[PDB]
This record gives structure tokens, sequence and C-alpha cells, in this order.
């Protein structure tokens, strides 16, 4: 099984990038292969696909040839080289095999913004209570992620080893730029005693940003 | 057999 | 270009019983040598899609008896019989007989009974004031049904501008939803009042829930 593409990220208008897609556990060259993109209102939308060897491939129709796809059959990798990306392009870009018309398998997409805007970091900020309130049987802490872009980011608590009690909410833009939040509950007579941590990585900036909570 | 067959 | 029409765009139902999705194309979907490339796919919540049906009847490896497809022609039906609370999320139909297309997707819901939101307030950080920025959250955690309400007050005035909501999808282990209200403000707009309130508006209540705090005890 298995279809991992590679990091997307940012591109500025009119420049290009490069996609690609590290296919296991098939005979590569036995199967089609595609790509699909997911905006966010949004919908689904077949971009191109390639058949065993290479040799003929289809595109939508609307990308005016400036995508190609292809694949290295002695690497088990396929290709999608985008070339003067438009803002139209941004989306979140799937991997897939293609069998007899559908698509069986589905790699974990991968999100391409193209935007003459700057990479910037996120900051996190802690959310504990503060402010005299009393505190019951359990207690709700938080991260605040702030002022990054492109997307997205990912948030763990205790490098993933907390994970009951966490929400998690998609990123909103403002001002330009991104702001999420996460929440974990854990049991008051266990904090600050045993240490939280929120962990927030974000791939297009390189950084990763591992704050402790605080009473 | 075709896989992509709107290719026809 | 043929187009893809899913009913309804949401659809709850309770665990156990039947879901029933409707997808039609604007053209038959039998293709000249016979087959009809109509294909289900679930996208759970923070997932990527997975085949559910392909060819209109037939069950991926590993879904189980209950997922069920119908149809011919331009009109064919999904139905997901005694349904679980995992079963949730976007269900999309495509076709693949002409240039492939994909339907706008229905959301499967599951009805819960009527959950109240844990609402939990909290102050700007003192590292983002060190720095001109003051954002006051709130959080609303576990509660059914989706729609609420949430209203900002400073020193009693309901402020509208700045404020940023974001809901969870729902999640399968106990079918409710939770959201993010935040209220971004300047520093100097922050320092220049002393009370800050949201208030929760839910329906699990006849008044709504108030969480506060003043910034001097802060």
């Amino acid at each position: 099984v298995k279809l991992v593409e590679s990091e997307g990220g940012l591109v500025q208008p009119g420049s290009s990038m490069k996609l690609s897609c590290t296919a296991s556990g098939f005979t590569f060259s036995d199967y089609y292969m595609a790509w699909v993109r997911q905006v966010p209102e949004k919908g689904l939308e077949w971009v191109a696909n390639i058949n065993y060897d290479g040799s003929s491939t289809y595109y939508l129709d609307s990308l005016k040839g400036r995508f190609i796809i292809s694949r290295d059959i002695a690497k088990n990798i396929l290709y999608l080289q985008m070339s003067s990306l438009r803002c139209e392009d941004t989306a979140t870009y799937y991997c897939a095999r293609l069998t007899n018309g559908y698509l069986d398998v589905w790699g974990a997409g991968t999100t391409v913004t193209v935007s003459s805007a700057k990479t910037t970091p996120p900051s996190v900020y802690p959310l504990a209570p503060g402010c005299g309130d009393t505190t019951g049987s359990s207690v709700t802490l938080g991260c605040l992620v702030k002022g990054y872009f492109p997307e997205s980011v990912t948030v763990t608590w205790n490098s993933g080893s907390l994970s009951s009690s966490v929400h998690t909410f998609p990123a909103l833009l403002e001002s330009g730029l991104y702001t999420m939040s996460s929440s974990v509950t854990v049991p008051s007579s266990t904090w600050p005693s045993q240490t939280v941590t929120c962990s927030v990585a974000h791939p297009a900036s390189s950084t990763t940003v591992d704050k402790k909570l605080e009473p | 057999e075709p896989q992509a067959p709107w290719m026809e | 270009d043929v187009v893809m029409t899913q009913t309804p765009l949401s659809l709850p139902v309770s665990l156990g019983d039947q879901a029933s999705i409707s997808c039609r194309s604007s053209q038959s979907l039998v293709h000249s040598n016979g087959n009809t490339y109509l294909h289900w796919y679930l996208q759970k919540p923070g997932q990527s899609p997975n085949l559910l049906i392909y060819k209109v009847s037939n069950r991926f490896s590993g879904v189980p008896d209950r997922f069920s497809g119908s149809g011919s022609g331009t009109d064919f039906t999904l139905k997901i019989s005694r349904v679980e609370a995992e079963d949730l999320g976007v269900y999309f139909c495509s076709q693949s007989t002409h240039v492939p297309t994909f339907g706008g997707g229905t959301k499967l819901e599951i009805k819960r009974a009527d959950a109240a939101p844990t609402v939990s307030i909290f102050p700007p950080s003192s590292e983002q004031l060190t720095s001109g920025g003051a954002s006051v959250v709130c959080f609303l955690n576990n509660f059914y049904p989706k729609d609420i309400n949430v209203k900002w007050k400073i020193d009693g005035s309901e402020r509208q501008n700045g404020v940023l909501n974001s809901w969870t999808d729902q999640d399968s282990k106990d079918s409710t939803y939770s959201m993010s209200s935040t209220l971004t403000l300047t520093k100097d707009e922050y320092e220049r009042h002393n009370s800050y309130t949201c208030e929760a508006t839910h329906k699990t209540s006849t008044s709504p829930i108030v969480k506060s705090f003043n910034r001097n005890e802060c």
C-alpha cells in the first residue's frame, strides 16, 4: 500500500514547482497513476493521470499544458511539474493509484499555496487559567498559534504522549496570516506537577516551537 | 481493461 | 462536462439507522464498453478520501456489507445500514466514464442527545502582550448540536469586529463538536478596558452561558 507526497508549500505567482510522490508495496508499472486536488469551499478536481509506462497522459484541459505528470519507474516515483502558477492552483494535491477508472489508493495530500506573501513562522502562546479563577477536578489548557504563513501547522501535546482529551481547531486566515488553536484537558491534581507542553511544527518555515504551560 | 475509460 | 449532483448536502442519522445518499449525473454513465464508472469515496475528518464502492455496487476490500451502492444510467444511491459513529465524514460520488468529475459531497452527521458546551476563557499571555498583541480566547468543548453562538463583551459592550470562530468536525468518539472563539485586540485597546466576557447561546440552556474575567486580576 501507501503513497507519500513531497512537501508542497509556498510558491510565488508566475513561478514553478514540482511535486513528487513515492509509492511502495505494489508493482508500480502495473498501475496507472493520477493527481487530484482539493480546495476548501471547495470540491475535488481531477488534475492528471498517466498510464503504466508513461507513454500516454491525461490532463485537466484548463491547465493548458502547464502541468506535467511523469513517473520514474526505476525509482517508483510519480511527479507533477507545475509551471506559471496562479492563485487558482492553491490547493491540497493528492497522489493516487488508478485502477479500472477508480482511485483505490490515495496519498496523505500535500498543500500548495500560490502567494506573493512571505513565509512567516508561528508565534505560540500559552492558554492557562488565570485571574484568580478557582479550579475543579480537571483543568483545560491550550495553545494559541498565531501569525504564520502558509498553512499548515501540526500541534501535538507532550511530544504526542498526551492525546485523549485534545481538540485541534482549524486555522483561519485574518490579515493575511493564519491563526489556529489547540486545547487539552488534564486532571487538576496532575498540573503543574506533571508538565504539559504543546509542540507546534510549521514545515514551511522549518520551525518547531515547544511551549511549556505554566500557572 | 481500459484503466482510464474516458480516454476512449 | 458531466456534472455530478449529490443530495442532500448534509444528512443527520441516529446510530443503528440507515442513511441514503443520492448522486445524479448530467449524462448517462454507461461507457461504450458497457461498464458504468460510478464510484463512492469517504473522506473522514483530517484524512484523505478512501474508496468505498467502485463501479456502482462493488465494495472495496475492507468495506463491510453495511455499505451498499445501487442505481444505473444517471441515478445512483449509496445506502449505509446500521450507521456507526465512525461512519461520519464526507461521502463523494465520482464518475470516470467521461472526463472525470466528482460530486460536491454529502456530510453524514451522527445524532446524539443534546450536550451543553464546557466553556473556558483565557486572557492574553504576557508573551503576546510583550509584543503589542492581545487575543482573548474562549474554548467551547464537547457540545451538540453544532449550531452555537458566541458573543463577546468588552466592558459590557458587544464587539463584533476581530472575532475568529472555528469549529472542529464531528468527533466519532462521542458525536460532539467543539469550537474556538478568538477575539484579537491591540494591547492598546486591551489595556483601556477591564471586563472581558464570552457568552455562549446554545439551547441546551434557556439562558446563555457566560464566562468572564477582569484584566486587573489577571
